[PDB]
């Protein structure tokens, strides 16, 4: 039974105190503009990298092998971007893993609030 | 908890039949055997400035503005006088008795030797920790690692 099963799925993980809520919404806008941050660095598009992060995040080559037949290239748009950002110094490197960790919250305050 | 730093040089009047005699006092190393009930004699004029530090005490003696001198009350060695009050030169100060070690949140470091007769001064560059505690709240969130060095004017959280 499905039914019970959804309701058990998301009975499955607590809430939020207040102080997570805060703290979630923080690290998540933290990240969104590390993003930002990281166009303004290799010259690219707001959503590019932004994707990218779900690329080695959200999953392997699972994520970009079925949004359709047709999404956008994953060994060659996206391949040379995840090398692309790879050689970057210490100064824009941490905002690689601010959007990382950031992207990632966001999934955690929508699987509390489910 | 955030526990500074204080450094300042200071002065010291003890005798020489005291004088545990060391380059480096660490907290609670004993210093200065003494004999009798030694009164810490002035050697400046001006007003005093009573800084309780744990077991020690410290005197800054100034005119109108400026500093005059500094010095330093070991462990048991007590103020004669109150802050702000006006003194005088050889004005009995403060009084060490017996043992009068170092305080036991502060270290001495380069010492030095001015010696006259049965008394003795000692410069000693000091430095203690003056730690203090800030409550955090769900508006905030901590910035800087635990147990980190912290910079002058940094954003903690």
């Amino acid at each position: 039974d499905p039914v019970r099963q959804y309701l058990h799925e998301i009975g499955q993980v607590p809430l939020l105190t207040l102080e997570e809520e805060i703290d979630l919404a923080r690290k998540v806008e933290e990240g969104m503009e590390a993003i930002k941050k990281l166009s303004e660095a290799t010259g690219l598009d707001q959503e590019l990298i932004r994707e990218v992060v779900r690329a080695k995040i959200l999953g392997t080559a699972r994520i970009q092998k079925i949004p359709g037949l047709k999404e956008k290239p994953d060994p060659k748009t996206v391949e040379e971007v995840d090398g692309k950002l790879k050689s970057l110094p210490k100064e824009l490197k941490r905002y690689l893993h601010i959007a990382r960790e950031g992207e990632a919250a966001r999934q955690h305050l929508i699987e509390a609030n489910l | 908890r955030v526990d500074y730093l204080r450094k300042e040089r200071a002065a010291l009047r003890i005798p020489l039949s005291a004088w545990v005699e060391k380059e480096a006092y660490r907290p609670g190393e004993v210093l200065a055997e003494l004999s009798e009930p030694y009164l810490f004699r002035a050697e400046e004029s001006g007003v005093v400035e009573l800084k309780d530090l744990a077991e020690g005490h410290l005197i800054y003696l100034r005119q109108e503005e400026e500093v005059v001198a500094r010095y330093f009350l070991p462990a048991g060695m007590t103020p004669l006088v109150v802050e702000g009050e006006i003194v005088e030169v050889g004005q009995p100060l403060a009084e060490g008795k017996g043992l009068l070690r170092l305080p036991r949140h502060m270290t001495a470091k380069e010492v030095e030797a001015e010696e006259e007769g049965d008394s003795v001064h000692l410069t000693l560059f000091l430095e203690w920790t003056e730690p203090k505690d800030y409550k955090v709240a769900p508006h905030m969130n901590v910035i800087v690692p635990e147990g980190a060095k912290v910079q002058a004017g940094e954003k903690i959280v």
